[PDB]
């Protein structure tokens, strides 16, 4: 699982 | 004061209490120094990046941390902390003060924000 900033 | 009542105030109102240390009756651990100088200097490392590339830096290391802590939609839950919290205290919070941060994460899943 990748983790993003919008 | 508890680590419920601490957790429910900002990141930098909690840090500044731990850093004067009329702590009789902080629940927070001695922090250790280097790794405190670490994370200072890794956020002194984003100032001057644009906000959006400074919260997905830290980002990184705290949907990673609350990851371990065992708890669903660590991401919504992380952009929330970076929308709410300054990026400093939050970081000292994560690599120094984890149980505190951890029980700012549950007032979050009660408010239904991981969702």
């Amino acid at each position: 699982d990748e983790f993003i900033y919008p | 004061h508890t680590l419920s009542t601490l957790a429910a105030l900002p990141a930098a109102e909690i840090v500044r209490l731990a850093n004067s240390q009329s702590s009789s009756g902080l629940p927070l651990p001695k922090a250790d120094p280097a790794t405190v100088k670490a994370t200072d200097d890794f956020i002194d490392s984003l100032q001057g990046k644009a906000a959006h590339d400074q919260k997905q830096k830290l980002g990184d290391q705290l949907f990673k941390k609350i990851r371990t802590f065992g708890v669903k939609g660590a991401p919504k839950l992380t952009i929330h902390l970076l929308d709410s919290e300054d990026l400093r205290a939050l970081a000292h919070l994560m690599n120094s003060y984890e149980d505190v941060l951890k029980e700012k994460v549950q007032h979050k899943v009660a408010a239904g924000l991981n969702k």
